[PDB]
DNA sequence: AGGGTGTTCCACGTGAAACAGGGA
DNA sequence: TCCCTGTTTCACGTGGAACACCCT
């Protein structure tokens, strides 16, 4: 459970 | 216990004090130590090269050396559990004004960040501070925070004067501003043995600093971080080398220079 | 008669600045040029590349800008006939204190070093000013100092971030304090052709910036400076690299250079 | 090295 | 070295 | 059909006779006419070059000599599809004998190599012999079992008489035994142009003999055989120059050598 | 007293006999010992080496051997006074159609070098003996006429299968006609260490042969003639390189073989 | 010097 | 013209880095 | 698609040999 993506 | 806070300071550019910064936090990390990255350079490659933009994160550390913040805020959990990281912007460059107009007032412009560290030393085990190229406030700063300092070295002619002239900096402040200051070690960088420029630059440096280089309890040579591009291909993927190619010489390298850190 | 003057400029630590600095201003003198080589940085690595170490320069740059000497009287001349140099010191590191309060009313102090070319600029061909790592008042001094620019651009991940950063700096300068500053080019520097990172980054900026990179104005091929430890070797000697080695390919680069600025 | 007054270097 | 019936070399 | 059978020659040793018979077999191998490389010394180093250890070969080349096999029986297929090998072994030195038994009454012995050949002579495009060191019965069947000689000279002092002495052996075959005997030319080998010394017997050679060295068909060079250790590496893999190294100078060279040789 | 005699002696071509057999004679009469150095090959290089020309010498060996002259006339004095020479010429090419008729008789023909050299060994401290390249008559009658033995190896491919099958052609003799007969050393020669051939055929020959290497007192390294281009200039001049240039590393390691085998 | 009759010589 | 220099020019080994296709 | 390989390419150091001025 990482949630929504900034990063990559 | 308390946080060993290192400085990673050379006034030369490009000698690699990014890199040695992100990667020995990295390598000290999956020790299970808890570790503070600061990126202290408004250029922000230690930022980068843990894979954040700058127009993502809010406020940075020139927000907390302004005091519109404290530091406990401006911090974010990295790829990495145990990395930590203040992040810079070239934002922090403003610092620069501000430090000659608060050394003004108290002579507290060179303590700015160490009052800054404060909140947060008993929260980490250590701190890395990833200073930027001049001897001018932001490193002063940056080396007055520090118990310890590592020195990269790109084994070439600049060096030799440059060097010098950053030890004697050390030696001015290890008598006024920080009496703990302690030189951590050198840290050849960017190293290809066989060059005839590599060599005699070693020599004259081990003339004068051969006890304070980083040697490897194990064997008990020196530790120097081999030329390899893998290291320069990983800040692009957001990553220490450690998380690229862990196989890798210079991972292999940086995690050497872990081990001797955590031993003492 | 009327001096270009040209910056080298990138704000990147340890890209080629210095090693540019000195070779293209002896590049050009060595076809009948009168050339001022202006090391502008505190650490003052092109003063020392040309053999000038210093506990032996009276008076420099520092001195000029205060108004306590004229420019004529710090120009030291080199071994190169046609060469000319105005050397540096650490005490240039205050001049940052000089800028700083001089901001608070007057605000004129990015073009402190224009004022201090004046008497000079009717003597000479080409005036080559030297930068230091960061985007402060010493680059921008120079910077709007200069009618054009030259980008020094090692190849690997943070040239592709910091390179607009700069270029956002020099369209700030160009709305504002220079107008007229244009960018001569892109210099890659330090260039290995095979590395995938080096392929990779230049793909990335000739996407934007190709029409800015400098070329032969013979074979149209793009003019790189190529990793040589020739050029590295070079300023232990005392010597650009055209009197150190001149068959190298470093000093081929760096005379191919020389031409394609002498035309347009 | 070998004539002039005083710069070097050498 | 693969091949080795012929006495061999390649 | 007529092969044109070419006898490598010198008295001398170690001038490059075995390197030269089997890399011009295999130089002109690859062109796509049928070679036949016959090793006639006693050593038997051309058949070890083509990677033939001597406890694999049933019967020899002496064995067609006496009319103990025939020499279609004999012969080896080599790792080229368009050379193929007469072989030798220790045995060979025993011809020395038989030689001198055939001349007690008979004395035509010097063309027992000549007529051995006459059934295998009608199947080849060429027929390379490699000759031993000396101007003995070997030799001197292979002289007039030729229809040509090529003649590697090592130049260095002793290449003066003995190839005046070997000049001298072939012109007084001419008038006897062999007066289609013809020199098909000199080729300078293990050539080192910048010595004194290989200057110095090349011009006292030229001064005789310059129209009988190799020319290149087309620009007019002499061709000589470089110093390559690259050349003396690939008899120990079993290999000619052409499959072990094709790129290197010495096959340049072998190649240019056949290509002279395939005009006329 | 009583004469060691030396003979020099390899099958392979162009492995340095010569230069060994003048050198070391040269290198041993330097001492003021008595030395004779016999030309026992047809191509009579040893006789070019000391400056005697093929017209000047009226009898030759050949001349000794069908009994035509007893050895002590056929003797010449050299340049040095401690040095004489057996001259030959091509003549001595014709002693072979006369051993296998030697042979015929008897078991005569292999021994007729040891016969010829009893009248003249009484008279000299060394005789060096200067072998062709084979081992058929001329170098079995050299074999078979000596005490000690040495063997040059050119440290490239074919002396591995050329040592091991001379060394066989010693042990035959070892057990038959010259039990006496020993191996006095083996001389790397034309030897340039850093390549990577010379390195393994060093390596395959060590395994099987190190304690019969020649070895220095004063140290133990190695004796090993290495690649001077002054060695193979030195037989222009009629000259041992003694004579010619005696500061020069080829003239130093036949001096060191000399000095060892003097020991003995 | 040396014999006369000059031959190679030294 | 001798016995030194140090400078230039060449072959050859060394190792990083790319990549080729063989790994199944 | 990670993977181990062997190969190809290229900078750089090494040393022999020539040579050019330097010595007297
Ligand atoms: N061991 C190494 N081998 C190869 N490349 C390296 C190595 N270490 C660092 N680099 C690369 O070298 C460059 C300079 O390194 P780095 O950015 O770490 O230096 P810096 O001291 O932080 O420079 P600045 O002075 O600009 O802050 C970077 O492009 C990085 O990708
Ligand atoms: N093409 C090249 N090959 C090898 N080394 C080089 C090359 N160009 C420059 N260098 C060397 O690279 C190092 C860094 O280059 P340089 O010091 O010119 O960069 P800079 O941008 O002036 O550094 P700073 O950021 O400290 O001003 C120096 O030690 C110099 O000798
Ligand atoms: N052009 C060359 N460059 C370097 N090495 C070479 C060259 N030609 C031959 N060689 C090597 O030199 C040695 C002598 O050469 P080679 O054996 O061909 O001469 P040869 O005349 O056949 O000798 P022999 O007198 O024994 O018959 C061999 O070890 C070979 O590997
Ligand atoms: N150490 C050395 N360095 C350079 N050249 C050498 C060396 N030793 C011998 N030579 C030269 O190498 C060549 C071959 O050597 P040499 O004639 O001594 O061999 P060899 O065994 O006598 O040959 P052959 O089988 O023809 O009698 C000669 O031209 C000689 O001038
Ligand atoms: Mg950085
Ligand atoms: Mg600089
Ligand atoms: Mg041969
Ligand atoms: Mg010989």
């Amino acid at each position: 459970k990482n949630k929504v993506l900034g990063r990559g | 216990m308390m946080s060993e806070i290192i400085a990673v300071a050379n006034q030369k550019g490009g000698v690699g004090k990014t890199t040695t910064a992100v990667n020995l936090a990295a390598s000290l990390a999956v020790h299970e130590k808890k570790i503070l990255l600061i990126d202290f350079a408004p250029q922000a490659n230690a930022t980068s090269s843990l894979g954040f933009r700058r127009d993502k994160i809010d406020y940075d550390i020139y927000h907390v050396l302004i005091g519109r913040k404290q530091i406990s805020q401006v911090i974010l959990k990295t790829q990495m559990p145990f990395l930590d990281l203040v992040p810079s912007n070239l934002g922090l460059a403003g610092f620069e004004k501000t430090f000659y107009d608060s050394q003004d007032e108290n002579k507290r412009g060179e303590l700015m960040l160490k009052n800054a560290l404060e909140s947060v030393v008993g929260l980490y085990d250590y701190i890395i501070i990833d200073s930027p190229p001049a001897l001018g406030p932001l490193t002063i700063n940056s080396l007055s925070a520090a118990h310890s300092v590592i020195i990269p070295i790109q084994c070439e002619f600049f060096a030799l004067e440059g060097t010098k002239l950053l030890l004697n900096t050390i030696r001015m402040l290890q008598k006024s501003t920080n009496p703990k200051l302690k030189i951590r070690g050198f840290l050849p960088t960017m190293h290809v043995p066989q060059l005839n420029l590599t060599k005699g630059v070693l020599a004259e440096l081990f003339k004068y600093f051969d006890s304070e280089f980083f040697r490897d309890s194990a064997t008990g040579e020196y530790i120097m971080i081999p030329k390899s591009v893998k290291l320069a291909e990983s800040p692009s993927f957001g990553k220490p080398i450690l998380l690229y190619d862990i196989k890798s010489n210079g991972s292999i390298a940086y995690q050497k220079l872990a081990q001797s850190i955590l031993q003492g």
